[PDB]
């Protein structure tokens, strides 16, 4: 520790190095698709959409 | 419709109701039991379903 600096830990812990694994998600799939009537068409909200 | 139109189809009584039916193309959606006191003291009035 200093003051000026602050912690600077050694985090390296090498008795175990191999420690997590985390997890493959969502990805949100990103469908490409286009505007037509009656499938993709717009609303008629009186406001702006997300 | 109503959720796009949401400032001119809705009135703000029972009685703007009748008056806008009487004047313009409009079918306003009433309790049954004000319409058989409408329908019944105003007869080019009708209730339309069930
Ligand atoms: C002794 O000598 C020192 C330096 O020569 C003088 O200054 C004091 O010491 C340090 C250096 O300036 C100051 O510590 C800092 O305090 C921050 C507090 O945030 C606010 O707190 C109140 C509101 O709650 C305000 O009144 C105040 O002005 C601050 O804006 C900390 O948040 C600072 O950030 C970092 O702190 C540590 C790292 O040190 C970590 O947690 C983070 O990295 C964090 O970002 C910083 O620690 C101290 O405030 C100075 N003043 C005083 C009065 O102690 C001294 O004046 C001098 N004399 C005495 C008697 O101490
Ligand atoms: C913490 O110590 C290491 C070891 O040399 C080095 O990265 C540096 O001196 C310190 N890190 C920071 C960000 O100051
Ligand atoms: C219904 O309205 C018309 C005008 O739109 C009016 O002439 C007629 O008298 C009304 N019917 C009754 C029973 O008053």
């Amino acid at each position: 520790w200093d003051p000026a600096s602050g912690l600077n830990m050694t985090e390296s812990q090498k008795g175990k190095p191999a420690n997590i694994t985390d997890s493959l998600s969502n990805r949100s799939l990103i469908v490409t698709t286009i505007l037509e009537e009656p499938y993709v068409l717009f609303k008629k909200s009186d406001k702006p959409l997300y | 419709f109503m959720s796009s139109r949401r400032q001119s189809v809705l009135v703000k009584s029972n009685e703007e109701g009748i008056q806008r039916v009487l004047t313009s193309d409009y079918a306003f959606l009433m309790e049954s039991t004000t319409i058989e006191f409408v329908t019944q003291r105003n007869c080019n009035l009708t209730q339309i379903g069930g």
